[PDB]
């Protein structure tokens, strides 16, 4: 049983609870331990913290590091963004010196100190990894086939790209994603542009609401027309714009989807066993009703 | 009183071209290391390393071709052997070590020959003068 | 000894770094020195006069020149040093500018005049020391070789041909021509590439100064200038050539090219030529037009039914078990001509070229737009077989790209062809329009800014904007083209029915293990290497070889033809002569201190040393002629028993005690 | 019997096992292989004079190698490079030579360097704990043992301790105790790690050899076709008894072993570390050194200097007449010897002005050894420098992470 300290960002545990919940449940099924993180914060996020001071975004990032540092742990994420500061800001100051020099005497304000001795993992890169549970492992948790259901993968941005400065492969057209649905039981489909930005990312969500559902109504328009019956989606930022954002589409534009936005670590949930009401699906703005009637 | 007497040996076919093409761009650097231009570095024997550590040479250089761009197909392999025993010969018979070194300069490497000429003359003042000129005697 | 050294000024480049009467005056102190002097050129005519006069008037034994580098002017001064009664290799130069003027000129005056004066000393010291030798001069072979079958091959060894000196042409692939024969028009006047190069095919396969010798690689190359014994394979065609049937005894002859062979044989497999778009028998031609009109045999997919021979009937001509033949050919001369192939484009993603049905690449194309090709000259969609009315050309396509997947250069010729391919649909498929995303049109040559304005003028649209990402149409299957229109400032997105990638080119496969055999280094692009990079583009460092074509770097049909000519006269140069004088850097061994164990042997990478017997003795033996004068084997020798010739252990010796000299 | 059989031989002739050290099954197969031709000469030690003086001997009348029976522990010689330059490198005529684990490593060294064949040469190696100067030996008997050296019979190093036999009794002192207060094996003896010679054609010795025949059987390991061959051959015609070796007798070889091999790297450290480190190893190095008065006798008797004329007698090295010879001319040896030294000693113990050569050359080869990874004098590699290798240099390259031959080489 590999052991991961869980870091846990703001929008899982605080809206979307049934996630970090489900995400402990499946992962101690599999073969992965998720540790609470002790006090951690929001990473500082990327896009809304990034656009106003570097700096503080390193130094915040780096006290979420070290935290984990002195637990002596490898960070397990469930979030896009999550990723993008954590990783990318322990993968900076694993190289670069003076930013680590600059990081550290504004960390020495508080007893702390940052040394670059730990990863950052995202729970689905755990689960495709072969070392650590796989695909085949996956497989064999799942209980509940959740067979004769069409669903829609959002990669997100921020994990996979850039492609320079990751480690996960093709960005035009992945694939990795397709297969932890597929090995849950259900067909994952294909639709226009599906590595398309969301548009919540860079603050933009906050900045210009209606740019930011144009963007995600393109979306909404390829995943309808390709005939899907949910979304799901590696991101807590992506499923907060898919979530809300139908509403608010619905009422400043005249658009009705109702397709249901889950997070990966649910769906896994509803493939194992977990109820909707201990996944708490009633929290979305969304009624996941019909995919349940469908899958169930 | 004292300036660092630096001795370089450069094959003709990447040191001296580099030397050459950093003087034809201009590339400035302090005059300490004199040059003695041999075709390959494969020629250089061990004793001209010893002898000039023995005359009295504050530091030594040996520049030639990349792994794998020898003008004369393999060359500087026998070379770069050559240099690390002497490295280990200078270690035990007390005398630094890091007085010599190998560098591997390109053709088009004028850029890289300045910073090493610059590098060398800053190693060597920092060790100061040779321990052999004193303990002759 | 005595020595005259004679300083120039190189009008103003040295004086206004050291000082010249300084430096002088110290030559005239040192030892062994006959007369110092100063001269503003001593490159000129007036300083090759000095320098003869002075040797005539002081008896000078040897010439010190401090002055620019010996890579510049060696020859210059060892011609000027002969004329006037001195061996050449009585003199030594002392480098004064390239390494103490350029490179100390500001603020620092007495340190370089102190470095001039040492390096004086040092010169004066070795050319105290240096002696006589004489050039080696080596008898070359009267014939040449030319790898490489394309149009720089052909043209090469025509050139040598009718210059008279018998030619080997060796090809790996079983017909000569090249990409010039898979083009189907030419830019920039639209002439049919197989109808002009033909005439040259029939000449090369009719020369009888050539032997033209197709499907056949090189093994092994050993030698230099005079001999290269180079060792050829002859892969199993398995069809024997008239000459050879008759040789063999097959008085009926071998094979005509009727074709009977190919009508039975039962595998089907793809065409290389065609780029894989079109079928071929096991036993097969490129084309019709190929010109040793001979049918191979693809023995990795034949089966060996035995139905072929039993077409071929009494002619012959197959031989199911033939094996690969070896043959050994010793050559004067050798002139590289591999070619190119198109980078791998299916890892640029975003341009969906191996996972979308109608993207393709420009040979693909100049293949489906032949009248000659799979289709009956008809460009249609992969996808369907529908004609396409609208067409991308993405220009750039991994090249001026510096991300590490694509070519940081440019390949010189993918304007211009693929203004040729626009050119050709919006002429071939009526109401076509050609979209071409370019990113700096390049149509430098001859006539091609007006080929380029006839294509604007025919109506090509030109948008400038290099291509973001490909997206395929899930039903239609049409190709959505995004980039932005950088001039008019607004995103696009084009929708064509067929996108054409004008992909990057790079060297051909296998080019550097034959660079490697010949000893031939690369640039830093991946190509050939040349000897100087302006004044001598053909020839390679290694005395011997020359470049040809794309090979050395990517060009179009008339560049390479020049290139190939000009290596062909290069390559006649030594074999007209008859000799060649190779430099006296070699290493000889002095029998009496030789103790024969034979350590050094191992250290040469010619081959030059080995152990032989004199009086009694084993002593060491050098090829004087296979020697390169690079100096491992006389470094390593622990009793001194291998002289260097002009960089003799007391000459090197002698430079480092003159330099701890005070 | 067969190329790895260890075996307890003695002497069918009881006269030969009666003046054998031990069995007498050196001085049998030595005297079986000249009279049944497979040799035509014999190169072995016997005594000129008292037990003290080993005078090497070529031997062709199979009636004289009685007199090389026994050994003697005061024989610091070393044979392979009197047959290079006295036999001319038995190049026509096959010879068999008695040989301590030195005299074996410097067989491998001039063959290597082609300076003998070693087809001709048969080589019966004898186990060395150490070997004693003669006039060190008797400075040894007349102090410490109190004892006029002239009265010693026999005298040999057993179990650690230099036992001798006068008339009166024997006596007894541990050779460590010796050595700490001066005297003993030589230097390069006390260093010394080639314990039993199985690069040679046969290994004899007196360690393992347990019970009933404590003092009339010669332990043998067949170490070679050529060996067994002659052993097979020397059985069978009967000049020589053969008996499988005993398994206890097997382990306590090994265990013996291998606590010589521990003594030899304390005493491989403590002259190490003796000798300084930093600029006093140069001060001792080159005050050492302007001793030398170019006598040669260092360059003519090491094994690994093969050259028709030195380059220490070259004149733009080493000034001609100069006698306070530059350091010029120990770095040519250090560059040229170092990599492959034997430690044989025989530089350091023929110097008229008492030069550690055999522990400068010695330090120096150790380290160049965990270096390159080349032990010298074990089998046909050829030497660091006339064996370069593509793929070892890129190794050695990129194990340095560097750009350059500067740094990150040494710990
Ligand atoms: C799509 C496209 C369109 C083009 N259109 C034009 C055009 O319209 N006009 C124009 O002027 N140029 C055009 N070019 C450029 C033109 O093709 C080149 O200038 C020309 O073909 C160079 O010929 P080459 O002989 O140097 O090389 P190649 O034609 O490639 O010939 C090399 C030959 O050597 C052989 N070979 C390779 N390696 C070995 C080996 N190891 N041993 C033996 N044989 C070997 C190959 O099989 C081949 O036969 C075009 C290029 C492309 C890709
Ligand atoms: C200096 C020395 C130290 C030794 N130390 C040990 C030891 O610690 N442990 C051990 O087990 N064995 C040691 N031996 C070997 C020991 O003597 C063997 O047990 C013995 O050689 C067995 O042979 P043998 O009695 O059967 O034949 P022997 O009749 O003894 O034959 C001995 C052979 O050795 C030759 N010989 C004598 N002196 C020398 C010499 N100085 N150099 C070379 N050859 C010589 C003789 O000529 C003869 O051919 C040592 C030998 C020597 C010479
Ligand atoms: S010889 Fe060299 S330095 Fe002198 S004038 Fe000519 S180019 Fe200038
Ligand atoms: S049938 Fe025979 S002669 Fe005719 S093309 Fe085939 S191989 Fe040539
Ligand atoms: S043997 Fe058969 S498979 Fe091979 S070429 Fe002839 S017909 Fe084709
Ligand atoms: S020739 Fe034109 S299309 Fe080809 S790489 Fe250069 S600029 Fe791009
Ligand atoms: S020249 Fe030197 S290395 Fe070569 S065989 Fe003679 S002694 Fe040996
Ligand atoms: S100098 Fe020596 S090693 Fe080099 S090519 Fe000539 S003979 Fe061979
Ligand atoms: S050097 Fe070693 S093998 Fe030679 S006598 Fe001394 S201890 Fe024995
Ligand atoms: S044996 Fe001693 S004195 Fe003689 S040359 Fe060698 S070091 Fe000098
Ligand atoms: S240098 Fe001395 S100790 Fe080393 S092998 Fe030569 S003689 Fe023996
Ligand atoms: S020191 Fe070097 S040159 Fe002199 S004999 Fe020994 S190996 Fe030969
Ligand atoms: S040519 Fe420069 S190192 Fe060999």
């Amino acid at each position: 049983m590999h052991e991961y300290a869980f870091f846990l960002g703001c929008i899982a545990p605080n809206r979307y609870p049934g996630c970090e919940a489900s995400a402990i449940k499946t992962s101690e099924k599999v073969g992965i331990k998720l540790l609470p993180l002790k006090g951690a914060s929001c990473c500082p996020a990327p896009g809304a913290f990034g656009s106003i001071d570097l700096n503080v975004w390193y130094a915040m990032a780096a006290r979420n590091l070290v935290l984990a540092e002195e637990m002596k742990k490898d960070i397990a994420l469930i979030c896009n963004g999550c990723y993008k500061s954590i990783w990318e800001v322990n993968h900076i100051l694993k190289h670069n010196d003076e930013l680590r020099d600059n990081v550290n005497e504004v960390l020495a304000e508080i007893d702390m100190q940052f040394k670059g001795t730990i990863d950052v993992w995202h729970l689905a890169e755990l689960y495709y990894d072969d070392k650590v549970c796989g695909v085949q492992k996956i497989k064999d948790s799942v209980t509940t086939p959740l067979s004769g259901a069409k669903v829609a993968a959002h990669y997100g941005c921020h994990l996979m790209k850039p492609k320079k400065e990751r480690h996960f492969g093709d960005t035009e057209n992945p694939m990795w994603f397709e297969e932890l649905i597929g090995a849950l039981g259900a067909e994952p489909i294909q639709y226009r542009n599906k590595m398309q930005c969301c548009g919540a990312g860079g603050g933009v969500r906050g900045y210009d609401i209606v740019h930011a559902l144009d963007i995600t109504n393109e979306k909404l328009i390829n995943i309808q027309e390709a005939g899907a019956d949910a979304i799901t989606e590696l991101c807590p930022f992506c499923q907060l714009q898919f979530d809300r954002g139908q509403i608010e589409i619905k009422e400043k534009f005249g658009d009705v989807y109702n397709i249901p936005v889950l997070h990966y670590n649910e769906l896994l949930g509803l493939a194992q066993g977990m109820s909707p009401q201990d996944l708490a699906l009633d929290l979305h703005a969304i009624d996941c009703t019909p995919f349940l009637q469908k899958v169930l | 009183d004292w300036k660092p007497q630096i001795l370089a040996i450069i094959c003709n076919w990447c040191s001296y071209a580099g030397a050459d093409l950093a003087g034809g761009a201009r590339i400035q650097y302090p005059p300490t290391v004199r040059a003695i231009r041999v075709m390959c570095t494969g020629r250089v024997d061990m004793l001209f390393i010893l002898k000039a550590f023995v005359e009295g040479a504050d530091g030594v250089l040996v520049s030639g071709c990349h792994f794998g761009d020898c003008h004369y197909l393999e060359g500087n392999y026998k070379a770069a052997k050559r240099m690390f025993m002497i490295k280990n010969l200078l270690r035990n018979i007390g005398l630094d070590d890091r007085r010599f070194r190998m560098t591997f300069v390109s053709a088009s490497e004028g850029a890289k020959w300045g910073m090493v000429m610059e590098d060398v003359t800053n190693t060597i003042k920092e060790l100061g003068p040779s321990p052999i000129k004193e303990f002759k005697k | 000894p005595r020595i005259g050294v004679f300083v120039c000024h190189c009008g103003t480049n040295i004086a206004g770094s050291m000082s010249i009467d300084d430096v002088v005056n110290y030559a005239k102190t040192l030892p062994y020195v006959a007369v110092a002097d100063q001269y503003q050129y001593m490159c000129s005519t007036p300083g090759q006069k000095k320098i003869d006069d002075a040797i005539k008037e002081y008896n000078l034994t040897g010439v010190v020149v401090a002055a620019c580098s010996p890579r510049l002017h060696e020859p210059t001064f060892r011609t000027a040093t002969k004329e006037g009664g001195l061996n050449p290799f009585r003199f030594e130069m002392a480098n004064i500018r390239e390494q103490n003027s350029w490179v100390h000129m500001h603020g620092m005056w007495d340190e370089a005049t102190q470095k001039a004066k040492d390096q004086v000393r040092m010169a004066v010291a070795k050319a105290a020391k240096l002696e006589d030798l004489v050039p080696k001069s080596v008898p070359v072979e009267k014939t040449a070789m030319v790898v490489g079958g394309g149009v720089a091959g052909m043209q090469a060894a025509l050139d040598l041909a009718s210059a008279g000196i018998k030619t080997y042409l060796i090809e790996r692939t079983p017909t000569i021509g090249g990409r010039m024969s898979q083009l189907d028009k030419t830019f920039p006047t639209l002439d049919c590439s197989q109808c002009i190069l033909t005439p040259k095919m029939v000449d090369v396969g009719r020369h009888p100064n050539i032997e033209m010798m197709t499907y056949t690689e090189v093994e092994k190359v050993e030698g230099y200038i005079g001999n290269f014994d180079v060792t050829l394979r002859k892969k199993a065609r398995g069809v024997l050539t008239p000459t050879e049937a008759t040789a063999k005894g097959i008085v009926g002859g071998g094979c005509n090219g009727c074709g009977d062979c190919s009508a039975v044989c039962p595998v089907i497999k793809p065409n290389p030529f065609e780029m894989g778009m079109a079928p071929r028998k096991a036993i097969y031609i490129y084309h019709a037009q190929v010109m040793p009109l001979i049918y191979t045999v693809d023995f990795d997919s034949c089966v060996k039914c035995g139905l072929c021979v039993e077409a071929c009937g009494d002619k012959k001509a197959i031989d199911l078990e033939m094996q690969d033949e070896f043959i050994t050919v010793k050559v004067g001369t050798a002139v590289l001509a591999t070619g190119y192939e198109l980078f791998p484009i299916e890892n640029k993603r975003e341009w969906g070229y191996k996972q979308f049905d109608n993207v393709i690449n420009a040979l693909e194309f100049e293949r489906l737009i032949c009248a000659s090709g799979p289709t009956g000259g008809h460009l249609v969609r992969p996808s369907d077989g529908k004609t396409p009315m609208k067409v991308g050309f993405v220009l750039c396509a991994g090249s001026r790209d510096n991300t590490g997947i694509g070519k940081p250069y440019c390949s010189r010729f993918c304007c211009m062809y693929s203004l040729k391919h626009a050119h050709q649909i919006m002429e071939k498929i009526p109401g076509a329009v050609a979209y071409l995303f370019y990113m700096d049109i390049r149509s430098f040559g001859k006539m091609y800014e007006e080929f380029y304005y006839r294509i604007q003028h025919e109506g090509a649209k030109f948008i400038r904007g290099r291509v973001a990402n490909v997206l395929e149409d899930k039903e239609t299957k049409n190709l959505h083209v995004f980039t932005e229109d950088t001039l008019l400032g607004r995103p696009v997105d084009v929708e064509v029915d067929l996108l054409v990638l004008a992909a990057a080119v790079q060297p051909n496969e296998g080019a550097n293990e034959l660079r490697k055999k010949f000893g031939v280094s690369a640039s830093q692009d991946g190509w050939m290497l040349e000897a100087h990079p302006k004044l001598n583009p053909c020839g390679t460092t290694t005395a011997g070889v020359f470049l040809a074509g794309v090979c050395q770097g990517p060009k179009d049909i008339p560049d390479t033809v020049a290139q190939a000519e000009g290596a062909a006269s290069a390559a006649s140069i030594p074999i007209h002569m008859g000799e060649v004088e190779l430099e006296p850097y070699f290493a000889m061994c002095i029998d009496e201190l030789c103790a024969g164990c034979g350590m050094c042997v191992n250290l040469c990478p010619y081959s030059a040393l080995s152990l032989g017997e004199k009086n009694g003795r084993t002593v060491m033996v050098v090829t004087e002629a296979k020697c390169k004068g690079c100096g491992t084997c006389g470094g390593f020798c622990p009793g001194g028993a291998i002289k260097m010739q002009h960089f003799t252990t007391p000459q090197i010796v002698a430079q480092i005690d003159a330099f701890f000299a005070g | 019997a067969a190329k790895g059989d260890m075996l307890y031989a003695w002497a069918k002739d009881a006269e030969i096992q009666k003046k054998g050290e031990c069995g007498g099954a050196v001085t049998a197969l030595l005297k079986h292989a000249l009279e049944t031709k497979m040799v035509d000469a014999v190169v072995a030690i016997k005594k000129g004079k008292d037990l003290y003086d080993a005078v090497p001997t070529v031997i062709t009348n199979p009636e004289d190698i009685i007199q090389t029976a026994g050994s003697l522990h005061c024989g610091t010689l070393l044979i392979p490079k009197l047959i290079k330059k006295y036999l001319n490198g038995a190049k026509d005529m096959k010879l068999a030579v008695t040989c301590k684990g030195c005299d074996a490593m410097a067989f491998y060294e001039l063959a290597k360097r082609n300076q003998i064949n070693l087809d001709n040469i048969i080589m019966i190696g004898v186990n060395c704990g150490g070997s004693v100067s003669p006039v060190t030996a008797r400075k040894m008997i007349s102090n410490k043992f109190g004892v006029d050296p002239d009265t010693v019979h026999k005298e040999e190093i057993d179990k650690g301790q230099f036992i001798i036999e006068y008339e009166g009794g024997h006596k007894g002192i541990k050779i460590d105790e010796l050595e700490e207060e001066g005297y003993g094996r030589r230097s390069n003896c006390r260093r010394c790690k080639m314990k039993i010679p199985r690069q040679a054609d046969i290994a004899a010795g007196n360690w393992g050899v347990i019970g009933d025949k404590a003092g009339k059987a010669t332990f043998l390991e067949i170490c070679s076709e050529k060996g067994a061959n002659l052993v097979n051959s020397a059985q069978s015609k009967g000049a020589l008894e053969i008996s499988p070796a005993d398994p206890k007798g097997i382990d306590i070889r090994a265990k013996v072993e291998k606590a010589m091999f521990n003594l030899g790297d304390e005493w491989r450290h403590r002259d190490f570390e003796g000798m300084g480190k930093g600029k006093d190893r140069l001060k001792l190095m080159m005050s050492e050194s302007s001793k030398c008065i170019k006598c040669y006798a260092c360059v003519e008797a090491c094994p690994i200097c093969y050259c028709i004329e030195c380059s220490t007698k070259k004149p733009w090295y080493i000034a001609p007449g100069v006698l306070p010879t530059s350091f010029m001319f120990h770095l040519i040896r250090f560059a040229h010897v170092s990599d492959s030294c034997i430690n044989c000693g025989q530089c350091e113990e023929l110097c008229p002005m008492e030069i550690p050569n055999a522990l400068f050359m010695h330090s120096q080869q150790v380290e160049i050894e965990k270096m390159f990874g080349h032990i010298p004098g074990q089998d046909m590699t050829p030497p660091i420098h006339a064996f370069v290798e593509e793929k070892a240099e890129r190794a050695r390259l990129d194990a340095t992470g560097t750009d350059s031959i500067y740094t990150n080489i040494f710990t």
